[PDB]
């Protein structure tokens, strides 16, 4: 389409509204109520432009650019005097009741209302009357509520209700006393409630965790990083100040996590700031703990490694690709063991085989929102891969989108779309051991043991394609619901099958592969998604190696007398007694880790590794996307004695000191070149981000904003002499504001969004090619593998149905977004949000046990008797007992194990 | 009318089914706005809707909807029982038909009368409303309610 | 704390028969609870939300949007005097002064005995017979300030 803005001719998309079209052209129009992801409603009335009927029209008419289509031959004026006057008037009317709060408001310097007040040119108050005031609510540990600062733009309710699907936030009241909050005091229940701190253009909803240690946005040191709290790999902007990680902002990625995170990745960063972390290499000599610097730690470790016969290396899915590869090089490929259990590894490599050999294209997180039918098999997506649950919700609303497009209603007119598609939605079929959080929009939910979920998947595959193995013993009502699922999946243009390794069953993954293969055989545009457990689970799977059980066998048999444990606590993948005995048998245990784990008491050397904030590296998505994360800050800038290096740096120097008896603190690109030379299936990680020699017209990329304060005083209490700026030889980023962060720079890694006049998270519009699209020069990250030309075979290992046998209790895994992940549950703000340890029981099983809700039962697993209080679960099946995976004393490896002696304490 | 066969199923033997309900509101002026009337009928907060789409194509619960005033639907049966020519031949004005007009507020006879269009406000006020009360002088008037 | 009575639930379900979406019975359900108890209490929002299958946030937003759904406790009789322009011309202010001086309360308040709650309302649609008042269900027109102490004595 062709539009004329102030006499200048522009070529735009005719299916867009004028606000998004003009923001994509770099024109500045103030706006509040519109969001690129939420659509247009026309509430705030801020985005007024003046429209003319034709070129020879002078009087015009004020139209609202977010509710006006950018059609062909459009004539608008942004800089008309009447339009400018009305936009200033709208800002003024908002300012009539606004509190005098900017110095004591966490949004200050990051406030979209501040930006638009300045942009409209309103700085003179002529209102002399009183301001309305509001009481605040308690919204839990993460979100702080201040209703005085509200401008009634309805973005919070539109996001939280129409988009995120939450049910406990609403708008109450009338004319000018509208109140946005919960119906009563209490914790916000949605797993995506954290995105309110960036959706809300004012300081009503703010990060309480950041408000504890607040610093303004210009004072942050930002870096582009990847969230480490599950496998989805959402792009984040961690920002630090005075040597501690302060905030996790969302970093826009038009391919993965566009505007939104989940609450785990947004609020579980606090393990970085723990005071019991290793900050220096420590050697155990007798009962003494001798602190070493880097050189003598490497010398002592190298001498002990050289005098030993066999050295084994136990990696982790927490650690980066470079760190795991460095351990693999240090100990040898045949001596390298993945730190996960055998069953977890088998499920992980099956998921990898389905992804990169099954011939079915695995979608990105953004592309999930365009699929016409969703089948979720075994995976509690909301508790393990939450952003996939949000994308599934958008794909479910796709049906109302199609219905509204049939009536020639534009895509941005969200209220008309939601009105036309009243309760019609795309088919969603979830399976779990109990209820999920997707049941509100699920067309059907199947609560069954993992064997029965796998059997339902195999039966769906057999009904879609008869060449798939048949399932015997399907009940007639279950067969009718299977036929319902088959009619929904067969008629869909774009079906999507989601599964993962968290269900604890190989057969669930096989059934999901069978359903996807059966749908692909009918010519459907089927996609498959696998949810891995940790941030680098697929990277550790691609690298490969033995299981943790094999490493413990080597340690127990005495064939290995030296073990190097990289970023692994070893208790979440094996029994603690066996791990403790095997590590106590070894004459050298060396733990390279950044968190104080329980295996450091037996360790003879502890290398203080760096976390994601203090390190660079590469991690692989659950969809196989290689993504670089860069270091946020130098840990040694404030504490000079802190020796906290990257894990791959420690291990590469240990290998060099073992070989040639000299330390070698290498560079990151050297390690990446070693990875892509030795492991050809990881060759895509070279293109994940450019090397350390990348420049924007000769200058590095800035980590901190250009108005960074306190340069000559932030360290003055330690020494009045200003230290040297920290040198970053590893990446293209500089540890200063002497660098480039221009929105028109030819890069893809943006540490933070800021433009002159846009200090808010709305500054991301400048860094994108079109608003709500991708970044201007493409999103960061690269897929490791393409869709295979040829598929797999049908898996014919159909399990039998679940038989509840006496004395045994099948452990059904329950996952919690706050508690199942290890590092995030170590973060101190999560203990308030964490559930209490509750063991879930069927009413029939609890009645048989003589146990009611709340009383404490004792059960022995692996010779260890532990006691938990009983919660009644109606949705569970008899013979199963529910356990929260990843919590204290309950390893996630218990998923699928049996239980003994479940009796009342 | 339901008991007399004028409502329900198969009205007058035609086969037309029509069910009429009375929905009493809870007191907001904005509920009279037709899109906000639809929103209040759906059980939501009575915020209005942007048009287009108009309720004729996407109205109540997304279905086609026609919102009409009480007086328009009261005008309909006389039109269909006496004809079009009678309805255009009761007033020599561009607005056909009759309208309930009336003056209120410190007049001698405050009330409501059905008058053809084209009736001047002066003759309404003086003949039907009786003029103003004793010792009061006419200074202003609003022709059609509080919003005019 | 709050339990819906059987008659309330049956009335709500019978209202839910009339509509395509059960959310459309939210105003009528709130009015049913209010007619049974004088006002809609806090637990009634969750009870109505559970019956209708919609979130309590929307039920609370509907209850706080509409002025005749009382979300605070009221008196046994709710006097509602008209505020609007025609009753202003006809002199509602004398009626308001008479009501305040007889009940010893401001608008929006309840008397100490819980007998009356004084409320200003919008136009009552009775403008040719103003000034107008509405005690619980009865409309009283042609008001005079001397008729208030007699008209409030037939509402015990
Ligand atoms: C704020 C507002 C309030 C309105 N209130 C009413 C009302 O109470 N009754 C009514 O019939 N029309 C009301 N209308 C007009 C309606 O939008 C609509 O024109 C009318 O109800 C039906 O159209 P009709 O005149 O063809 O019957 C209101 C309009 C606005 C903007
Ligand atoms: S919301 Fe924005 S304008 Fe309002 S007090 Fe906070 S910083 Fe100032
Ligand atoms: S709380 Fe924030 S997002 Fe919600 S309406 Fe108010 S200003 Fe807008
Ligand atoms: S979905 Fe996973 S990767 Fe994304 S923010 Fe949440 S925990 Fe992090
Ligand atoms: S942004 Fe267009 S009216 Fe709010
Ligand atoms: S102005 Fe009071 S009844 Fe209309
Ligand atoms: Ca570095």
């Amino acid at each position: 389409a062709t539009i004329h803005v102030d006499g200048k001719e522009y070529e735009v998309n005719g299916a867009d509204n004028l606000l998004e079209a003009c923001l994509s052209l770099g024109l500045d129009i103030p706006y509040f109520c519109w969001h690129p992801a939420l659509g247009s409603v026309g509430a705030c009335r801020q985005c007024a432009v003046k429209q003319y009927q034709n070129a020879e029209d002078t009087r015009g008419r004020l139209v609202m650019s977010c509710m006006t289509p950018a059609s062909d031959g459009t004539f608008i004026s942004i800089d008309d005097e009447e339009a400018k006057q009305f936009r200033e008037s709208v800002v003024e009317w908002l300012m009539t009741n606004h509190p005098h709060d900017c110095p004591v408001c966490e949004e200050g310097g990051n406030c979209h209302l501040q930006d638009m007040t300045v942009m409209t040119g309103h700085s003179f108050r002529r209102y002399r009357f009183t301001k309305r005031t509001h009481r605040n609510q308690d919204l839990g540990p993460f979100i702080s509520h201040e209703m005085n600062r509200c401008i009634a733009c309805y973005r919070c309710v539109r996001y939280y209700k129409d988009y995120a699907g939450g049910t406990d936030l609403g708008v109450y009241g009338a004319h000018d006393n509208v109140y946005f909050g919960r119906p009563e005091d209490g914790t916000l229940e949605s797993e995506f409630s954290g995105n309110l701190v960036e959706i809300c253009p004012t300081g009503v909803f703010t990060d309480k965790t950041h408000s504890e240690r607040y610093n303004r946005k210009w004072d942050m040191q930002f870096a582009p990083s990847i969230c480490q709290q599950c496998s989805i790999g959402c792009n984040i902007s961690p920002g630090e100040r005075y040597g501690e990680l302060r905030r996790i902002e969302n970093r826009y990625n038009g391919t993965v996590n566009h505007y939104f995170l989940c609450d785990r990745g947004r609020f579980g960063y606090g393990y970085v700031n723990l005071k019991d972390r290793p900050r220096q290499p420590v050697q155990r000599r007798g009962d003494d703990f001798i602190t070493l610097n880097a050189e003598q730690a490497m010398q002592g470790a190298a001498d002990i490694l050289r005098q030993s016969k066999k050295v084994i290396g136990i990696g982790s899915p927490r650690a980066s690709v470079e760190s795991n590869f460095a351990l693999r090089e240090l100990v040898g490929e045949e001596n390298f063991y993945t730190g996960i259990a055998h069953g977890e590894q088998e499920r992980l490599q099956l998921a990898l085989k389905v992804l990169r050999e099954g011939g079915i294209y695995t979608p990105a997180l953004r592309e999930i929102e365009s699929y016409d039918a969703v089948l979720v098999l075994g995976e509690d997506v909301t508790q393990t891969g939450a952003r996939v649950a949000l994308a599934v919700r958008q794909a479910v609303k796709g049906k109302a989108r199609e219905m509204a497009a049939a009536q020639k209603v534009a895509d941005w007119q969200i209220a008309a779309i939601l009105n036309i598609g009243q309760r019609a939605k795309h088919p969603l079929f979830v399976t779990n051991v109990d209820d999920t959080r997707l049941d509100d929009i699920a067309a059907w939910t199947y609560r069954a043991p993992v064997e029965d979920q796998a059997r339902l998947g195999f039966a769906i595959a057999h009904a879609l394609d008869n060449s798939a193995p048949a399932v015997d013993g399907i009940e007639p009502e279950l067969q009718s619901k299977i036929d319902v699922i088959v009619q929904a999946l067969a008629g869909a243009k774009k079906p999507l099958i989601i599964s993962g390794t968290n269900a604890g069953s190989l057969e669930v993954i096989q059934a999901a592969a069978n359903v996807a293969k059966a749908l692909k055989g009918r010519g459907a545009d089927v996609g498959i998604t696998m949810i891995a457990r940790s941030v680098n689970s697929m990277g550790l799977g691609i690298m490969g190696g033995g299981s943790l059980e094999e490493a413990l066998t080597e340690l127990e048999t005495g064939r290995a007398d030296a073990v190097v444990v990289l970023e692994n606590d070893l208790h979440r993948h094996a029994s603690a007694t066996r791990v403790n005995a095997a590590l106590a048998k070894a004459p050298l245990v060396m733990v390279v880790d950044h968190q104080r784990t329980a295996i450091m008491e037996n360790a003879h050397l502890v290398l203080s590794a760096a976390s994601f904030a203090e390190s660079d590296g590469t991690v692989i998505n659950n969809e196989g996307r290689a993504q670089r994360f860069f270091q946020v800050y130098d840990p040694a800038y404030y504490d000079s004695k802190t020796v906290m290096l990257e894990s791959w740096r420690w291990l590469h120097s240990l290998h060099s000191t073992l070989l040639s008896r000299e330390v070698d603190w290498t560079q990151l690109d050297h390690v990446i070149d070693a990875v892509v030379a030795k492991i050809p299936e990881l060759a895509g990680i070279k293109d994940a981000a450019p090397d350390a020699t990348f420049r924007i017209r000769g200058q590095k990329l800035a980590r901190e904003p250009h108005r960074y304060s306190g340069r000559t005083a932030m360290r003055a209490n330690i020494s009045v002499h200003e230290p040297r700026q920290p040198q970053d030889i590893d990446t293209m980023f500089t540890f200063s504001m002497e660098g480039n962060n221009q929105p028109t720079a030819h890069r893809s890694q943006v540490p933070f969004a800021w433009a002159p006049g846009w200090n808010s998270p709305q500054a991301w519009n400048k860094f994108q090619d079109e608003v709500g699209g991708k970044l201007r020069f493409g999103d960061p990250g690269v897929r490791l593998f393409e869709t295979s030309e040829n598929g797999l075979d049908y898996f014919t290992s159909v399990p039998a149905r679940f038989q509840p046998q006496d004395g045994k209790w099948r452990i059904a895994p329950y996952y919690h977004l706050f508690g199942s992940d290890e590092l995030s549950q170590r973060a101190p703000v999560f203990q308030s949000r964490m559930p209490q340890p509750y063991i879930k029981l069927n009413p029939a099983d609890a009645a048989k046990l003589g146990v009611n809700a709340g009383t404490r039962v004792s059960f022995s697993y692996d010779g260890n008797t532990v006691t938990l209080p009983v919660e009644i679960a109606e949705g569970l099946t008899a013979g199963q007992v529910g356990l929260p995976m990843g919590m204290s004393g309950i390893a996630p490896v218990l998923a699928g194990a049996h239980l003994e002696d479940l009796k009342e304490a | 009318a339901t008991e007399a066969g004028l409502l329900g199923k198969n009205i007058m033997g035609t086969g037309f089914d029509f069910e009429l309900f009375v929905h009493t509101g809870a007191g907001r002026y904005i509920c009279g706005e037709e899109t906000a009337l639809i929103n209040s009928l759906e059980g939501r907060r009575a915020n209005p809707r942007s048009k287009p789409p108009f309720p004729a194509t996407s109205g109540a619960w997304g279905k086609p909807t026609c919102v009409n005033n009480v007086e328009t639907l009261c005008n309909v049966p006389a039109i269909l029982a006496n004809g079009v020519e009678w309805y255009q031949n009761i007033s020599k004005s561009k607005d056909a038909g009759t309208k309930l007009m009336g003056f209120s507020g410190r007049v001698k006879n405050p009330g409501l009368w059905e008058l053809p269009f084209g009736t001047t406000a002066r003759e309404i006020l003086e003949d039907y409303a009786g003029g103003m009360r004793d010792g009061l002088k006419f200074k202003a008037w609003q022709p059609g309610g509080a919003g005019t | 704390a709050f339990e819906l009575s059987a008659a309330e639930r049956e009335a709500i379900e019978h209202e839910m028969h009339h509509y395509e979406d059960p959310r459309a019975a939210s105003i009528e359900a709130l009015k049913i609870v209010q007619k049974q108890r004088g006002w809609v209490p806090d637990g009634a929002i969750h009870a109505i939300a559970d019956v209708l299958g919609i979130p309590a946030s929307d039920v609370e937003g509907v209850a706080t949007f509409y002025s005749q759904i009382f979300r605070q406790p009221v008196g046994r009789h709710v006097i509602r005097y008209c505020d609007s322009v025609v009753c202003h011309i006809n002199g509602y202010q004398g009626i308001q002064a008479a009501l305040e001086k007889k009940l010893n309360i401001k608008p929006g308040q309840t008397t100490f005995d819980g007998r009356f709650t004084l409320l200003p309302t919008c136009c009552l649609g009775n403008c040719d017979k103003g000034p107008n008042m509405m005690i619980d269900e009865d409309t009283h027109a042609h008001l005079t300030p001397e008729a208030i102490p007699e008209l409030l004595e037939r509402y015990k």
